[PDB]
């Protein structure tokens, strides 16, 4: 079976399926997990950085697109920065050609758009990495997810890479609770870092190894790093 | 899409035979005998015409081709390649040859024209060879008259008298009983139907024959006049009625 | 233009080549070798388009060097000059044409002959006794026409020359600065340091 | 021997394409979906599953128009029908620039047909993994159409795709049955939303959201557009109390 | 056969895991980065006694300020340090300013998935993945000394030391003792040259192995064998010293 | 090796399988057809089949229009029959275009034909799973029959009948032809010509029709069109009074 | 438009083609340079397949890059051709715009690199070749020697060789020849050379040609006799033992 | 015959303090011997403490600006979100207008 | 994929040798022989005509010995289409060398540049190498007469005497034995005939058999002449070297 249609993403399996895009989407699971929750008022993204030695850095999963808009990547590093370079071009040609900030509910399309192309032509491989992307825009606080497979769907939280499940049940849980944490950023985040260590079990949170990222209302996407996010641990 | 498809389909095997063009042989070998058989101021070629079905209209598919005033072509194999090879040979004859001297090509160049066509179906990328043989005949001023075979490597050779298909073997043995080098066209018409005689089975006659020659200069064919040097086609099939007259005397 | 002359004496080829180098109202340079060697026994002088000149004779002479390494022979200066025609008819028809005359002396080894060769930039080639390009053909022509012979010797020739470029330097209105001279026989190239005064 | 269903052009020794077929596969195992043709217009519907209380309700927008008078819905693989779209708006966009006139229903079928069979031409390209519901309304009519990932289209009184096909397919025949004269733009708009509750059995364990949408020359003037609040509501009761 | 761009079942691109085993058998590299400078040092490896040690390259400079080391199928390396250099010098050109250590590195990795026979995002015309990882050192006025570990999936991690190569997984460990915020560059230097001689087969010396560094003060430099010899000698004391 | 039944390259007996599985395609909608030849009218009948209810009648066709005067029945699948009428539509339009004047009925045919063929020999291109078979009144040749396959062969025909049941209605055609001694319909009024077209097809396929199991196409000078269910009914009305 | 990947890596990490084009290397006929301290030389054995050639016009197996730089080689000839081509036209365009010849180094780079693109660009295969690359520098004296392989892996010896057998050869030059005291001479180096081939070329007199290179382009390859000479004198060495 | 180019007048002025820098322009903005506005600023903060006027042509003057902006954005992106040193951005200006050599932005600039 | 069917014609076997090479070789070995002897004051060409029939004509027929230029002629030993391909490339090297430096092309430089073509074939493609070696029998003016040799590989050598096709081995050793330096024309023709006598696979070796050329430096004149012997002038010499 399985071994006869897994050989490239122009082939269907029996039953239906896609292995090499189901190949792809075990790299995601693979990579270190990373948070998204939003109020009306901001949205948030706590990304855990994973690091290969003791003597190593802990690998960036945060890249802004622009002053409205950035994702936190879980996957293979190389295809986030294809797929946030594209990004930051379309929103800039947003801006360039027509004077707009590009819609986050668009900018979900494109991605989805540019993942789907490399699923029906030989040569090509899928993408093989996670995007959780906020941003707040004409319409609000957004919170979209994005999977190799191509699918995008817009959610008020979510987490992706390995046990995130763990945050993803806590969220649910907690959805009737932040999703009216507005006017307040601190608390969000909060939120987003409790969340975030429903999916620990190897070690805890530290300085160098939290990495948060808020966008709102009266806030440009912005980075938060070390010490910066100290006073969240 | 795009061809992807670059790379030869027809290698060599470790024991040095090219398999698609052996293939193309057999294919070649299941179709319906044809031959051509030179006389001292002539050539014919002639073929069966196997009718698929008696509701379709033998007429409206011709195996004997016209390649240029002076040079005809037959063939056995597959008949759909064979009428693109036709298409393409008649055009080289054009932009290869009468476009650039004002004459067309001598029987000798078109051949070797069309057997590059050949030739290059069997190493150029994401193609087969083609599954058919020709028989060309023609006649020029300085080669006088002249037959060849074409085969799918794109081998080509100079013949006084040969047969394709089916039904060569036999045919081939035939014809080297009653060949020699003073026969007249009549004598070649009349030994080409005894030949062809064998190898058909059903009806025999000048609806299920095919048959053309290349002779004399035929003005009556040209359409026009006031050219001296234009004396008409030396190319020219026969009628179902001139068959006939001469299966009588057959 | 700047002068580029020619001379096929009995066992040599002699070219005499102004020195100046002139741009607008200044004389940049009066030490100018006009002139490449394109294999031992070949040597082409060339005049015209300020740039094209030397780009185009560097041109020429890679390709000469390159055959010779890879045949390991030297092409005789009829193969040479029938080389560099045929750059120059191409070049002629082309987006920007090199604005290039040269003449081209050599000894040809296997015949023991000396050759000179005139080629305009539109891909015009003759052999002769002697030549020119531009206006030095002008002034000198009827003094060769006059003092030519077939037999005359290296040091014949050298006088010859001598005599043409003072009239050069008489009726010529610009200033070429004098001329660097060559020789091309069956033992090579070789200069000629002294016609500043010979 | 066998591997004719390795590659997407071949032919197997019963003249099929086998990887069109499991293309089919992956549309079956899809969202279900509908078309439902009235007397001046055409109604499309089709079945969110809601995954998680995550997903913002109402967002995740599935129907997509064309051009302006046209209405496209499909299962199966999601983004190869987003593909499918773009598409049909370059040449819907297309069609009217040399034309003038927006491209008839009819017309924008077989563009939208001519490009899928392409797909099922080269072994390097993989056919489409979805079955697409559209039409709209144009110069003579309303006109509603399925594709399949063959290529295969066809006009239909109603339609429907996905996990449960058949039981919309049933009641869309009751439907057809039952009303000889035509049904009305805002009678499909609710009869839709039942065969969606309906059809919604065969997959009864996830919790789902409602999408309708319609095209009605007296209803929306001839333009697509989706169905919101009231309207909306109103259907969602009228499948709510049929399905008790 | 298979694409050179396929997935295994576990989520990884075939290519680029087997070529991370070519990269196993190359010549360790070893690199430290001290607030002193970076310390970046190789396994010459040369395979016989009759090749000229010194004409062994595999530690180069990018620019004043930034160098790296290789390790696996070296002639892989060329055109990526060639890209690496017209990178450094183009951004200088533009710019007027040194590149960040960092933007330098990215840039190379850039390369890195830009192979397979028709991959849709590009043209990405290399049949294959380089088959040699690099540790890219250099320093910049925005975060100073830095050390990046490059390889051919692309991806590229910062360390404070890092090891490379046939026997990075011992040299690793040791460096994990070994390593502390407030080596110096002379500790550094004599840490470097200790790990290479418990991993390298031969019997460390000025000729099987170099040492090299990049200070703010004076740049990216290559020891010569004289200098390196001393630092030899001066371990093998401080060793024998306990 | 065994890939020499995957792509159109020979296999060891000179055979190409594709082409032939492509020929199996061609009677995967189950469907007979047939063309008869009037004294200035060419007709072609083909039997309409529409399973599901939820079906639009109206769009359920497999004869095309293709020019003014060429009219075209395709055995096969609908995707790949629809592939060749835009095909031949176009062919048929840049024709005009070029030369002057219509693309004679054979002509298309020769140059579908060819096209064909080179699904033959080009390993990327599959062949189209379908039976084309034109029909129209010729100005020079006057009514026409010409039908192409997958192998890239063509001919003309005095009548002819394509699908699963082909050989009975083609035996019952020749068996009327050998009897009649010409070879076509000696009618004057296509009416007539449609309705012997019709009758046949119920003698080879003991079967009865209805005015929706049938679609019929009629080319006349300057023109090709298709009969409607009640153009069709006024036909089997006239068949009955005479049975 | 063909670009199929021949060269890729397998599961442990290597590029068979890459690999078997240095099966071909094993395969050609030994090739063996030893630099002196003034000069360079290199010696190649004539296979004997098949005898009654035409020595004049047949490809002979040293070639020359340039005036002061020369090329030998052991594998596969058609495709050294290929290489010897790129490399004289290199040589020129650097006359041309650096306006000086190459230096030994740079020349080798260039082939080693020609050698490595070949490795990893789609639709071709490595080369099946090796080679030998010296000579000196523009007004240098230093020699200069350096070796490439299919891989584009280069760098230089004092002595090496390429082919058949030359595990055997190189044994023999590694325990002969002496980083201290360079062959002084162009004979003692000469007969170097001729001594380590002996060892493999089983009595070649016509099987052994040998060119000796010196600064300034001075460039010569010796006669049958010259060498011959050499020979006689060698196995003399030994029977007066 | 189409004219590509314009001239919309005004004047701009830069002067360097000791601890401080200036970039004035006239709001004035024309065509001919007609006045297109009063108020069309020609002076802009474009990030990281820069201000930059391109007088001359204000269909190229806009686009120089416009661009300048968009290399700036792009600097951060590519490193670091490191700030552009004046002395970086004039020489990324200068490969901006170079680059329309043959086609040039009818605008003097100052930064 | 299309790689599936990919040959790979241009890869290395374990043992580092070129598949494709060796068996187009292989396939050269069943093919008519072909001899060429180099003379003092010329050289031979001979080649056996491989299959015939009493209706070949042979006055219009050359299929081993082809003019490539007035100076250099090639026999050849393989695929006669893929020769002829070869053949009109290298006439056309020839003329572009002629119109370029007004001079004859030396015929090694024609020799190593068909050769070039052929090694092409075996490193980059996907093609099939072409089935065809050269005996190659020229004249110029810094070697005189030459003889050369090129096979599937691209490789090329010079001889004195040579031969392709079918036993060679045999045929290398008869020539390898009875061949001398100082050897004049006559001689050779004379040994190429008694080699192929005893090579052949046929019964005799009849005229109708074979194909005869000479590039001989005719005394009375002081140029090279080709000349590629007519049916009855093969054999004539047939009889006179007695062989009848």
């Amino acid at each position: 079976f399985r071994n006869n249609y897994d050989g490239d993403t122009v082939t269907f399996s029996p039953t239906g399926r896609l292995f090499q895009v189901e190949y792809a989407l075990e790299a995601i699971k693979q990579g270190s997990v990373t948070v998204g929750l939003r109020s009306n008022t901001h949205a948030v993204l706590v990304a855990l950085k994973r690091n290969a030695d003791e003597l190593s850095s802990y690998q960036k999963k945060i890249i802004k697109c622009d002053e409205h808009m950035g994702l936190s990547l879980a996957g293979l590093a190389p295809d986030a920065r294809v797929l946030s370079n594209y990004l930051r071009q379309q929103c800039n040609y947003s801006s360039l050609v027509f004077n707009r900030k590009l819609a986050v509910e668009r900018a979900g399309h494109l991605l989805c758009d540019k993942a789907q192309k490399n699923t029906q032509s030989y040569g090509g491989r899928p993408y093989g990495v996670g995007l959780l992307i906020i941003g707040y825009d004409k319409s609000g606080a957004h919170l979209l997810e994005f999977q190799p497979s191509g699918n995008v769907t817009e959610l008020y939280g979510t987490a992706i890479g390995a046990r995130s499940q763990g945050a993803k049940t806590y969220l649910e849980r907690t959805l009737d609770t932040f999703i009216k944490i507005d006017g307040n950023p601190d608390e969000l985040i909060k939120a987003g870092v409790e969340a975030i260590s429903q999916s620990l079990r190897d070690e805890s949170l530290t300085v160098d190894n939290l990495s948060i990222a808020i966008v709102g209302k009266d806030t440009p996407f912005t980075i938060y790093d070390g010490e910066a996010v100290a006073k969240y641990i | 899409m795009t061809d992807r498809y670059s790379f030869s389909l027809t290698t060599f095997s470790p024991s040095g035979k090219l398999g698609q063009i052996d293939y193309a042989l057999t294919a070649v070998k299941q179709g319906v005998t044809s031959l051509g058989i030179k006389a001292t101021n002539g050539v014919v070629i002639a073929t069966e015409k196997k009718s698929s079905s008696p509701l379709a209209m033998s007429e409206t598919l011709s195996k004997v081709s016209l390649l240029t005033p002076d040079i005809g072509a037959v063939y056995s194999g597959m008949g759909p390649d064979y009428r693109v090879l036709v298409d393409k040979s008649r055009k080289v004859a054009h932009t290869s040859y009468k476009r650039i001297y004002g004459e067309y090509p001598p029987t000798k160049l078109l051949v070797s024209e069309v057997a590059k066509i050949m030739q290059e179906a069997t190493q150029s990328g994401g193609v087969r060879p083609f599954g058919v043989s020709l028989l060309i005949a023609g006649h020029d001023e300085f080669n006088g008259f002249s037959l060849y075979q074409v085969d799918p490597s794109g081998s080509y050779f100079p013949w006084k008298a040969t047969a394709i298909g089916k039904g060569s073997v036999a045919a081939k043995t035939f014809l080297e009983k009653r060949w020699n080098d003073e026969l007249e066209l009549e004598d070649a018409i009349h030994i080409a139907l005894l030949t062809l005689k064998e190898s058909v089975e059903g009806e025999f006659n000048g609806d299920t024959i095919e048959l053309a020659i290349i002779g004399d200069e035929n003005p009556d064919l040209l359409g026009y006049t006031g050219i001296p040097t234009d004396k008409g086609p030396r190319f020219r099939k026969l009628t179902s009625q001139e068959i006939n007259d001469r299966l009588e005397a057959l | 233009m700047d002068i580029i002359l020619g001379i096929r004496v009995q066992d040599s080829v002699i070219l005499a080549s102004s020195k100046a180098v002139t741009r607008g109202i200044s004389v940049l340079k009066d030490s100018d070798d006009k002139t490449r060697q394109l294999s031992p026994h070949t040597l082409m002088s060339f005049a015209g388009e300020a740039g094209d000149t030397v780009q185009f004779a560097e041109y020429i002479q890679a390709n000469i060097q390159l055959y010779s390494i890879r045949e390991d022979y030297e092409l005789s200066p009829q193969a040479v000059s029938s080389f560099v025609r045929q750059e120059l008819a191409k070049s002629i028809r082309s987006r920007r044409p090199y604005q290039v005359n040269v003449l081209i002396g050599g000894y040809d080894k296997k015949k023991n002959k000396p050759e000179l060769y005139q080629i305009d930039y539109l891909g015009t080639k003759v052999e002769l006794p002697y030549g020119a390009h531009g206006y030095s053909g002008f002034y000198t022509f009827s003094l060769l026409d006059h003092h030519y012979r077939p037999d005359m010797t290296t040091e014949e020739g050298l006088d010859l020359l001598k005599l043409c470029v003072q009239e050069l330097e008489k009726r010529m209105p610009m200033d070429f600065k004098g001329v660097i001279v060559k020789i091309v026989d069956k033992d090579g190239i070789r200069q000629v340091d002294d016609f500043q005064a010979q | 021997g066998t591997g004719y269903d390795l590659s997407n052009s071949v032919f197997s020794p019963d003249g099929r394409n086998f990887q069109v077929e499991y293309a089919v596969k992956a549309v079956e195992n899809g969202t279900t979906s509908i078309g439902i043709k009235c007397n001046d217009g055409v109604v499309f519907a089709v079945e969110k599953l809601i995954t998680s209380k995550l997903l913002v309700p109402q967002k995740n927008v599935k129907i997509q128009v064309v051009d302006r008078h046209i209405g496209c819905v499909y299962s199966g693989l999601i983004p190869d029908g987003r593909h499918l779209v773009n598409r049909g708006r370059e040449e819907a966009a297309s069609f009217k620039k040399l034309y003038k006139t927006p491209i008839p229903i009819p017309a924008f079928a077989d563009r939208l047909g001519q490009y899928v069979q392409a797909h099922t031409l080269y072994n390097s390209v993989r056919p489409f993994g979805v079955s697409t519901i559209f039409g709209g309304v144009d110069k003579n009519g309303a006109h509603l159409y399925m594709l399949e990932p063959s290529g295969s289209y066809w006009g239909y009184k109603g339609a429907a795709t996905g996990k449960g096909r058949q039981s919309a397919k049933a009641e869309l025949e009751k439907l057809v049955d039952h009303h000889p004269e035509g049904l009305s733009a805002r009678e499909a708009v609710k009869q839709a939303a039942k065969i969606i509750y309906l059809a919604h059995e065969d997959n009864k364990e996830k919790d789902f959201e409602l999408e309708i949408s319609w095209c009605s020359l007296s209803e929306t003037n001839g333009l697509h557009k989706f169905v919101k609040g009231d309207l909306l509501q109103e259907a969602i009761d009228f499948a709510q109390k049929e399905i008790n | 056969d298979r694409g050179v761009s396929t997935f295994s079942p576990e989520g990884r691109l075939f290519q680029v895991e087997y070529s991370l085993e070519a990269i196993k058998l190359g010549s360790t590299a070893i690199g430290i980065a001290t607030k002193e400078g970076v310390v970046l040092g190789v396994e010459k490896r040369a395979t016989s006694p009759l090749l000229e040690s010194d004409s062994i390259e595999k530690i180069v400079e990018i620019d004043r300020h930034i160098g790296c080391a290789m390790s696996g199928l070296t002639a892989d390396a060329r055109s990526m340090i060639e890209h690496a250099r017209t990178a450094a010098v183009t951004h200088n050109l533009y710019y007027d300013e040194d590149i960040n250590v960092e933007s330098l590195t990215q840039s190379v990795c850039d390369l890195a998935l830009r192979f397979g026979e028709g991959a849709s995002g590009e043209e990405r015309l290399m049949s294959r993945p380089f088959g040699v990882a690099l540790l890219i050192a250099g320093h910049d006025a925005d975060d100073g000394y830095q050390l990046f570990h490059a390889e051919p999936s692309g991806t590229f991690y910062r360390y404070n030391a890092k090891a490379i190569g046939s026997g990075s997984e011992g040299a690793q460990a040791e460096l994990l003792n070994e390593w502390h915020s407030s080596l110096t560059l002379k500790e550094a230097e004599l840490l470097v040259l200790k790990i290479l001689k418990q991993v390298m087969e031969e019997k460390l010396d000025e000729n099987n192995a170099q040492l090299s560094c990049i200070t703010k003060q004076d740049g990216f430099k290559i020891y010569d064998n004289e200098k390196t010899a001393e630092l030899i000698k001066e371990l093998k004391e401080k060793e024998a010293a306990e | 090796a065994g890939y020499d039944r995957h792509i159109t390259i020979f296999s060891p007996e000179g055979r190409l399988y594709q082409v032939e599985y492509a020929f199996k395609a061609t009677n995967q909608t189950n469907i007979n057809s047939l063309a008869v030849r009037g004294k200035d009218c060419t007709v072609v009948i083909s039997q309409k089949k529409v399973p599901d209810k939820l079906l639009d009648p109206t769009t359920v066709s497999y004869i095309f229009c293709i020019s003014r005067t060429i009219g075209m029945v395709v055995n096969g699948p609908i995707p790949d029959a629809r592939n060749a009428a835009l095909r031949a539509k176009a062919e048929a339009a840049e024709f005009r275009y070029k030369y002057g004047y219509d693309m004679p009925c054979d002509v298309l045919a020769k140059r579908m034909a060819n096209l064909s063929q080179i699904y033959t020999q080009r390993a990327y291109m599959r062949p189209l799973g379908v039976i084309l078979t034109f029909v129209s009144v010729d100005e020079e040749l006057g009514p026409s029959i010409y039908k192409t396959d997958p192998a890239g062969y063509y001919v003309g025909y005095k009548a002819t009948a394509t699908g699963p049941k082909q050989q009975e209605i083609t035996t019952n055609l020749e068996n009327h032809f050998k009897k009649s001694k010409i070879d076509h319909i000696n009618e004057e009024s296509w009416e007539k010509v449609v309705e012997f077209a019709i009758t046949h097809m119920i003698d080879a396929l003991g079967t009865e029709f209805s005015k929706n199991d049938l679609e019929v196409g009629v080319a006349t000078k300057d023109k090709f069109f298709t009969l409607s269910a009640e153009n069709i009914e006024e036909r089997l009305v006239a068949i009955a009074e005479q049975d | 438009g063909y670009d199929r990947a021949l060269s890729i890596f397998s599961p442990d990490g290597h590029i068979f083609q890459v690999e078997y084009a240095l099966e071909a290397v094993k395969r050609g006929t030994c090739a063996v340079g030893v630099k002196g301290k003034n000069c360079v030389v290199l010696g190649c054995e004539r296979r004997s397949t098949l005898k009654l050639q035409d020595t004049r016009i047949t490809p002979s197996k040293v070639s020359k890059i340039d005036s002061h730089v020369v090329l030998s080689f052991s594998g596969l000839n058609a495709d050294s051709r290929i290489l010897i081509e790129k490399a004289r036209v290199e040589a020129q365009s650097h006359r041309l715009t650096l306006e000086d010849p190459v230096t030994v180094e740079y020349l080798t780079r260039y082939v080693a690199g020609v050698q490595q693109r070949y490795t990893q660009s789609g639709g071709v295969r490595p080369f099946g070749v090796s080679t030998l690359i010296a000579g000196f520098d523009p007004r240098d004296d230093e020699p200069k020697l350096y070796q490439t392989e299919p891989s584009g892996i280069y760098s230089s010896w004092s002595a090496q060789t390429i082919g058949r057998n030359s595990k055997t050869v190189r044994e023999f030059l590694e325990k002969n020849y002496d980083r201290k005291e360079p062959p002084a001479t162009v004979e003692e180096c000469v007969k170097l050379t001729v001594r380590s081939l002996l060892e493999v070329v089983q009595t070649g007199a016509k099987n052994i040609e040998i060119t000796v290179v010196k600064p300034d382009s001075d460039i010569v390859a010796l006669s049958s006799e010259e060498i011959n000479q050499y020979v006689t004198q060698i196995e003399q060495e030994k029977q007066e033992q | 015959q189409f004219n590509p180019y314009g001239d919309n007048g005004g004047t701009i002025l830069g002067i360097a303090g000791e601890d401080f820098a200036v970039l004035a322009g006239d709001t004035r903005n024309i065509t001919d011997y007609s006045i297109n506005s009063r108020y069309e600023p020609k002076v802009f903060d474009c990030g990281d403490n820069i201000v930059m006027s391109a007088n001359g042509f204000a269909a190229d003057g806009d686009a120089l600006v416009k661009r300048f902006k968009n290399s700036v954005k792009w600097y951060h992106f590519d490193h670091n979100d490191k700030k552009l040193s004046i002395n970086s951005a004039a020489r990324n200006i200068q490969h901006l207008l170079y680059g329309k050599r043959f086609f040039p932005y009818y605008v003097h600039t100052i930064i | 994929g299309s790689r599936r069917y990919d040959s790979r014609t241009t890869i290395f076997s374990p043992e580092g040798r070129l598949y494709q090479v060796e068996y187009a070789l292989e396939s050269i070995s069943h093919a008519g022989t072909a001899i060429g002897i180099m003379a003092s004051d010329g050289i031979v060409l001979a080649a056996e005509r491989k299959v015939t029939s009493t209706l070949l004509e042979q006055d219009t027929s050359t299929e081993k010995l082809y003019k490539l230029n007035d100076k250099i002629a090639v026999a050849v030993a393989g695929l006669t289409a893929d020769a002829e391909i070869l053949i009109n490339t290298a006439r056309i090297h020839a003329q572009n060398y002629l119109k370029t430096y007004n001079e004859d092309i030396p015929v090694e430089i024609l020799v190593r540049r068909l050769s070039d073509i052929k090694q092409g074939y075996t490193q980059h493609g996907g093609l099939r190498p072409f089935g065809v070696s050269f005996i190659y029998a020229g004249y110029d003016d810094r070697y005189g007469y030459q003889l050369y040799t090129s096979n599937p590989s691209g490789n090329y050598t010079g001889w004195k005497a040579i031969s392709v096709g079918a036993n060679t081995s045999a045929a290398q050793t008869l020539l390898q034995m009875d061949y001398k330096d100082d050897m004049k024309v006559d001689d050779a023709i004379e040994l190429a005939l008694k080699t192929l006598s005893k090579t052949t696979d046929s019964s005799a070796l009849t005229y109708d058999r074979l194909e005869f050329a000479t590039i001989r430096k005719g005394a009375n004149d002081g140029e090279v002449y080709q000349k590629i012997f007519k049916p009855q002038e093969i054999k004539d010499i047939l009889v006179k070297t007695g062989i009848t």
